[PDB]
RNA sequence: ACCGUGAGGGAAAGGUGAAAAGAACCCCGGGAGGGGAGUGAAAUAGAGCCUGAAACCGUGGGCUUACAAGCAGUCACGGCCCCGCAAGGGGUUGUGGCGUGCCUAUUGAAGCAUGAGCCGGCGACUCACGGUCGUGGGCGAGCUUAAGCCGUUGAGGCGGAG
RNA sequence: CAGGUGGAGCCUGGGAGUGAGGGCGCGAGCGAUAACGUCCGCGUCCGAGCGCGGGAACAACCGAGACCGCCAGCUAAGGCC
RNA sequence: GGGGGAUGACCCCAGGCGGUAGGGGAGCGUUCCCGAUGCCGAUGAAGGCCGACCCGCGAGGGCGGCUGGAGGUAAGGGAAG
């Protein structure tokens, strides 16, 4: 309601131009050692993930 | 009108510093649901057309029909006793085959009953003779006891 | 009887919105910004039709004043030549002749300086 | 061999077998017209003065016409002045037959 | 009859001497050359002009006291960032700019105005790459 | 031969969910699944369900084989918005609109020779 | 309903189909919703239901754009895409020329003066009775009825106070 | 007394709007032989010609009174590296 | 305006045709009434969405395609929310 305020409605062009960087990036995934499923790196891939460190076993 | 509408007479907002526009009551014509400016009220569309003119026109209207031979005086008919089938029978023997609209002018109550219902017949009493009905109907069919009255109307 | 706006207003707006096809931003979407733009375009066309006549002649001249500068000649004199030469031809427009018919132009150059040299 | 004709305060480069649009003429679509007015011969050397007194070119009227309408509008800001007028320039379509040199 | 309009035509190359030639006088010509306004198929909306090469650009003569009195200015976006440069220093520091600048300002402004300027190779003294032709002239 | 699912009137703002949908347009249903799984966005939950429903629709309804289908077309449209009053300082009162999504996922068959 | 202590103020909100025949069953889903099946002449008539415009938001395609600068258009040319035998036309825009929004109020506004986010719908020269001109007709040293009375399928006539 | 047939004049009537002007030239007053000042007079343009050309750009300075179309021609002011 | 006796809305000829406040003149369209016991309409009303086409100076009127699914309403007049 107060002090500074927009002087002109921003055009459809100029707003969507602002959005030019709002695009997402798909998660970086890697094939899992044991299980065939895909999982993100350096994480205990959720299906018996490791070997030396407890693999939060789904087993 | 804004005075005949249902709403209060209260001013809707202060008038200044409200940041809004500027109003009184919501019965004003600018408002949706407000009164109606210069809309219609009940009124009498009649006037008194000069009688000398009513005559003339009635006369001329008949003339015009006669001038083209579409006028016809007849006597007693014969197809009376108020029954459309009976009239319809007489009409045939008279030329009126319902190929063109007829204005039947007669004082006889029963003949009118008989014709009334024909989609090509407008039936009327003799003292009812008016020019509008003449000009709508192609043919003009009167009886003698109806030509007499019409005759004394003019002049 | 009450004659509501009905259908009439939407139609006039459609007519103009169509004339405004292809304009930028709202100038082609909003009836108002569209109508304002058309006003402009209406006067531009009219003025630009009267000055399309100018812009071409201007072009013709430059084209000419170059082909006869090839034959040692001011456009200014060339024209005076033809004036006195009686040659009321060229019709400046017809100097694609100077481009399509060089020999026919050269001969005109001769008849040009032939008079008043 | 081309010619430079003048019809309707305008000069054109007429070749034989050429279709040309011109200011509307007073000659029903059947007739054939030589515009006894010529300005330049294609094999050159023939130019002289306004018109070559001998040459004329024959064209046949293919029919009269009306060009696509241009909408000529006028608007004066802040004075409530608008005018809309439709315009089609009447023409005549000619076929250039013979260039009588 | 539509007016004739040239197709891709010929990329011409022309060589000029400069030495002894005034400056603006030479610039005038180099401009008209830059935008083929000598060509009878001149076209304003296309750029069908000659590529111009100029050598001995530093031996451009010039009248009056212009070596001292004529100054080229340059404003950086900053405060007091208006620099003033006299002919003498320019020539002694960056000739071929004195002439380049005289032509830049005589070509029309616009995206096409530029580009035409690009078709202009000014060099100090003699010499230059001789890939194309170079019908020298006056 | 294509197969589509459509979630209508999903209580989520289009702009928000339209962002994860763009994350999978044209992808092989195998990626599309792995992507949504590990995308950190409320939007993924809903799109997954629609994508999955569109899959089932392909096999159990149109004969397509869960092994040759990709996301051919996908789009989310704005459904009717839930208007709500937001009490504001100095007695003001605004209206936030909880917006609505119409998620569409259409599946095609990969040209697989 | 809601607002107001109260007197009081005071809204929004209509329409599936001829007929519920208002979608058994199956699939995805926790549901919602959707996909087949089925009903129907029609289901973008499916119950957030006749028609379904505009602003507004999307997906796909054609043309176009990262050394150019502007009331955004216009006049030219040229490219690329589409229609057509054809000549021609439609779409887009690269360059070149020209180019100070609309309304309002003012001596004067692009104006750094007013009003307008945009779209759709509502929104302002009326009616009565008198008057004064003009005009179309009737009758003209005359012209005309008012209230009423009679008549009347929306039929007219009478009525001379004035 | 003559020429002058003109969107001239005169007479009777219906409808108005305007009654805030402005720049420039010339003639004066006021002012300071100040003001894009002010007040009159006679003219003009802008007003309403913010349409067109020139004057770099610019209501009133110069040219010129825009019914429509032309990828024709002659000119006005002003110009022609 | 003057002609040619078609007397208009025809062909000639010659002139005028920037424009605010305003005056005047012609038309276009919307709702309703007479025309309608009629005519158009499921072989598709109104409305909607396109159109590079046709007619008119213009306001508009046609015509064709798609949508829509039950109304619409000539010529000539009449009245206005
Ligand atoms: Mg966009
Ligand atoms: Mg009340
Ligand atoms: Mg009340
Ligand atoms: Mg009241
Ligand atoms: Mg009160
Ligand atoms: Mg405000
Ligand atoms: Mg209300
Ligand atoms: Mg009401
Ligand atoms: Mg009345
Ligand atoms: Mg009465
Ligand atoms: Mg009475
Ligand atoms: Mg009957
Ligand atoms: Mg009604
Ligand atoms: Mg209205
Ligand atoms: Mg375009
Ligand atoms: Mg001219
Ligand atoms: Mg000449
Ligand atoms: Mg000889
Ligand atoms: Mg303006
Ligand atoms: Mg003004
Ligand atoms: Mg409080
Ligand atoms: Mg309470
Ligand atoms: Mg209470
Ligand atoms: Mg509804
Ligand atoms: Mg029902
Ligand atoms: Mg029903
Ligand atoms: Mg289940
Ligand atoms: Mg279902
Ligand atoms: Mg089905
Ligand atoms: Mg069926
Ligand atoms: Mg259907
Ligand atoms: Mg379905
Ligand atoms: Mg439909
Ligand atoms: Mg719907
Ligand atoms: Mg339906
Ligand atoms: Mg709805
Ligand atoms: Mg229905
Ligand atoms: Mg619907
Ligand atoms: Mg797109
Ligand atoms: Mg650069
Ligand atoms: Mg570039
Ligand atoms: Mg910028
Ligand atoms: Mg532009
Ligand atoms: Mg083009
Ligand atoms: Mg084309
Ligand atoms: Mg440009
Ligand atoms: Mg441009
Ligand atoms: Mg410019
Ligand atoms: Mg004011
Ligand atoms: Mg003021
Ligand atoms: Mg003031
Ligand atoms: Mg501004
Ligand atoms: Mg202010
Ligand atoms: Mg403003
Ligand atoms: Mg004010
Ligand atoms: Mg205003
Ligand atoms: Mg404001
Ligand atoms: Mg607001
Ligand atoms: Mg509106
Ligand atoms: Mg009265
Ligand atoms: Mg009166
Ligand atoms: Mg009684
Ligand atoms: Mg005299
Ligand atoms: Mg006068
Ligand atoms: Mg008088
Ligand atoms: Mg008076
Ligand atoms: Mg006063
Ligand atoms: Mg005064
Ligand atoms: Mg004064
Ligand atoms: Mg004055
Ligand atoms: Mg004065
Ligand atoms: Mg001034
Ligand atoms: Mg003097
Ligand atoms: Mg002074
Ligand atoms: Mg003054
Ligand atoms: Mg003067
Ligand atoms: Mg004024
Ligand atoms: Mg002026
Ligand atoms: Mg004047
Ligand atoms: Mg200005
Ligand atoms: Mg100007
Ligand atoms: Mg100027
Ligand atoms: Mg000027
Ligand atoms: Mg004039
Ligand atoms: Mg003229
Ligand atoms: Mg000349
Ligand atoms: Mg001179
Ligand atoms: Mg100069
Ligand atoms: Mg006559
Ligand atoms: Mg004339
Ligand atoms: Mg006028
Ligand atoms: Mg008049
Ligand atoms: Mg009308
Ligand atoms: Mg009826
Ligand atoms: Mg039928
Ligand atoms: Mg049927
Ligand atoms: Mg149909
Ligand atoms: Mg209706
Ligand atoms: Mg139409
Ligand atoms: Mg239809
Ligand atoms: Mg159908
Ligand atoms: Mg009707
Ligand atoms: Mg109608
Ligand atoms: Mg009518
Ligand atoms: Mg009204």
């Amino acid at each position: 309601a107060k002090h500074p305020v927009p002087k002109k409605k921003t055009s459809k062009a100029r707003r969507d131009a602002r959005r030019s960087h709002h695009a997402l990036t798909p998660p970086t995934l890697v094939p899992c050692p044991e299980c065939k499923a895909m999982k993100p790196p350096h994480t205990v891939c959720p299906e018996c993930g490791y070997y030396a460190g407890r693999k939060v076993l789904e087993v | 009108t804004r005075g005949e509408v249902a709403y209060s007479g209260r001013k809707i907002w202060p008038q200044k510093h409200t940041g809004r526009a500027r109003h009184g009551d919501i019965g004003a014509p600018i408002f949706v649901g407000g009164g109606v400016v210069f809309g219609p009220k009940p009124r009498d569309y009649s006037y008194t057309l000069p009688k000398k003119v009513r005559k003339k026109g009635l006369a001329m209207a008949v003339a015009d029909r006669a001038r083209e031979g579409k006028l016809l005086l007849v006597e007693a008919f014969a197809g009376v006793n108020g029954k459309t089938k009976e009239f319809l029978a007489w009409a045939k023997e008279a030329g009126l085959d319902g190929s063109e609209s007829v204005l039947l002018v007669t004082g006889n109550e029963l003949v009118r009953r008989a014709a009334r219902n024909l989609p090509w017949v407008v039936t009327l009493a003799p003292e009812g003779l008016n020019v509008y009905d003449i000009v709508r109907t192609e043919r003009l069919v009167m009886d003698l006891d109806a030509w007499e009255v019409f005759q004394n109307r003019i002049g | 009887p009450r004659a509501k706006t009905g259908v009439v207003r939407r139609r006039k707006h459609k007519k103009i919105l169509k004339l405004a096809k292809g304009y930028w931003g709202l100038r082609s979407k909003s009836f108002r910004k569209a109508r304002e733009t058309l006003f402009a375009a209406g006067n531009y066309a009219y003025a630009h039709r009267k000055r399309r006549k100018r812009d071409f002649r201007r072009l013709w001249i430059v084209r000419i004043n170059a082909a006869c500068r090839q034959h040692g000649l001011n456009y200014s004199t060339f024209i005076h030549g033809l004036k006195k030469a009686g040659i009321e031809v060229d019709r400046k427009n017809l100097a694609d002749l100077a481009v399509r018919e060089p020999q026919v132009f050269a001969e005109l150059v001769e008849r040009a300086k032939a008079a008043q040299g | 061999m081309f010619a430079i004709v003048k019809t309707g305060g305008k000069q054109y480069r007429v070749e034989p077998g050429l279709k040309l649009r011109v200011e509307k003429l007073d000659a029903e679509p059947g007739a054939t017209v030589e515009l006894p007015v010529l300005l330049l011969g294609g094999e050159k050397t023939v130019v002289g003065t306004p018109v070559v007194e001998g040459a004329s070119v024959v064209a046949e009227v293919l029919g009269h016409g009306r060009g696509k309408k241009i909408l000529v509008s006028k608007f004066k800001a802040k004075v409530q002045y608008r005018r809309k007028k439709g315009h089609r320039q009447p023409y005549t379509e000619l076929l250039i037959k013979e260039i009588r040199g | 009859m539509k007016t004739y309009v040239p197709k891709q035509v010929e990329p011409r190359w022309v060589l000029i001497d400069a030495e002894g030639k005034t400056l603006g006088r030479l610039a005038t010509k180099i401009a008209t050359l830059l935008r083929g306004k000598h060509r009878p198929d001149w076209t304003p909306n296309v750029a069908m002009g000659d590529f111009v090469v100029v050598v001995n650009a530093d031996k451009i003569r010039v009248t009056g006291k212009k070596l001292e009195q004529k100054i080229y200015t340059r404003y950086s976006g900053y405060p007091g960032g208006l620099k003033k440069i006299p002919l003498e220093k320019m020539l002694a520091t960056h000739p071929e700019r004195v002439l380049e600048h005289a032509v830049k300002g005589m070509l029309p402004k616009g995206p096409l105005g530029r580009r035409l300027f690009k078709r202009l190779k000014v060099y100090a003294g003699p010499d230059h790459p001789h890939q194309a032709q170079r019908p020298e002239k006056l | 031969m294509e197969a589509k699912a459509i979630a209508r009137y999903v209580r989520i703002s289009p702009r928000k969910v339209r962002l994860v949908v763009d994350l999978i347009r044209g992808k092989s249903l195998e990626e599309a699944r792995n992507i949504l799984r590990y995308t950190n966005k409320r939007g993924a939950y809903f799109v997954a369900k629609v994508l999955e429903s569109a899959a089932a629709n392909a096999v159990n309804n149109h004969d397509m084989l869960e092994d040759r289908l990709y996301v051919k077309a996908a789009y989310v449209d704005e459904g009717p918005a839930l208007k709500r009053v937001l009490p504001r300082a100095r007695g003001r009162a605004d209206i936030i609109k909880k917006r609505t999504s119409h998620i569409t996922v259409i599946l095609g068959e990969k040209h697989g020779k």
